[PDB]
């Protein structure tokens, strides 16, 4: 996506 | 049954892919009405973003292919039962915010009512994907007052270069492209924090220096793919 | 909801992920009592191997954490670490028992003596998913089910030897899963070897029977073959 | 690495 990936 | 060993068995569960017991597991800590630490928050937050993650996934993968496409009406079938667990995991994670993690926040405890307003944004902002009719304008103005909020604390009270201020930043400007259909809006608060964290950037903030800078570059990146 | 939707669904669940209802749904497909196709029947199985393939993932991390804090400093915590590995044991065990009674129940049985090719598959599924459960065993518990895994490897060995090309992906897939188990489970790696070797140089012998049709899946069998006749020398 | 024949 275009947010803020997390782990 | 104590609060340690949850916290090991959601670290565990990470290692072991199993994302459903690791959100379970940070549930209970979070249900012990004590206020999360820096690594619980991150646990928590990774937990419920894993799991709610593959349901986005997996919608998104069934959206398209009704889009592409007797055999329709199963695919919606397939569609609302995933619907169904998503809106079930983020009514789960918004109780856990506006019963446990947000009531615990004073109002000096910036940093972390920034990080909570944001997650009540996001997971706001994933119901606005699946919502229609008048039950998407009801989750979309929550989402819209739970980042103005985050925007305004972090604008004030917080330092541009921060990753948790940009991240919010990134995630706004997602909102605003993804749900509200604004393209102005959104890439006027991504220049705006990318601006105001160059202004800044020669600080380098030997605490964390690549995340801040990993940030910026998902900025950058949304900016040339927009 | 006929079998036309069911097997739909489960097409929507290997492209969604969702293997847990890819494996319900073609486990109700199996229990229609009728028999499955070539593409239904390699749904079925890939379906729930990759459902009984995260639950083993998991067990060998966990055990992996016992085998290294054994006994290190908190005995409470290895409690913790103890009670998540029996409960993956139990998914475990759970699923491979749903697997082995679809095929002893609806599948082995509604098997005709021509349908050679579907019997040496389901026979090596009963061989895999008794090999898993070998996996996670001790004591009499293990040899009990060691042999109902030999007993299926044996017979599909010799039914897949007589009425199936040695290049067939059946027919190597079986001599693969079989050595592995002559390897890891029963520790001998003389039978093993001889075993990969052997239905490797009958596939050698019969490389111009490949047909454009269904070759990769030969030919990626056996790489995996050399690949493993290479390290186990 | 699994040995076993993996089902992709
Ligand atoms: C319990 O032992 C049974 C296996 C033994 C032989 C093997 C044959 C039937 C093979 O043909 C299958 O492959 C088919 O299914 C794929 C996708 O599902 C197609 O890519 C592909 O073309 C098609 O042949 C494979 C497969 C290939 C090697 C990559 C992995 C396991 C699977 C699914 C089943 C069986």
């Amino acid at each position: 996506k275009l947010s803020l990936q997390e782990r | 049954v104590d609060r340690e060993q949850l916290v090991q068995k959601a670290r565990l569960a990470e290692q072991a892919e199993r994302y459903d017991d690791m959100a379970a597991a940070m549930k209970n800590v979070t249900e012990l009405n004590e206020p999360l630490s820096n690594e619980e928050r991150n646990l928590l937050s990774v937990a419920y973003k894993n799991v709610v993650g593959a349901r986005r996934s997996s919608w998104r993968v069934i959206s398209s292919i009704e889009q592409k496409t007797k055999k329709i009406e199963m695919v919606r079938a397939y569609r609302e039962k995933i619907e169904k667990e998503l809106e079930a995991v983020c009514q789960d994670v918004l109780s856990l915010l506006d019963n446990y993690l947000i009531k615990n926040c004073s109002e000096t405890q910036y940093e972390s009512k920034v990080f909570y307003l944001k997650m009540k944004g996001d997971y706001y902002r994933y119901l606005a994907e699946v919502a229609t009719g008048e039950k998407r304008a009801t989750v979309v103005e929550s989402s819209e007052k739970a980042y103005s909020e985050a925007h305004e604390i972090s604008k004030e009270h917080m330092q541009p270069t921060h990753p948790i201020r940009l991240g919010l930043a990134l995630n706004y400007s997602v909102f605003y492209y993804e749900i509200q259909n604004a393209p102005e809006q959104a890439c006027h608060l991504a220049k705006t924090a990318f601006d105001d964290a160059i202004a800044e950037l020669d600080t380098l903030n030997e605490d964390s220096y690549k995340d801040s800078t990993l940030i910026m570059q998902l900025l950058r990146d949304n900016l040339t793919l927009w």
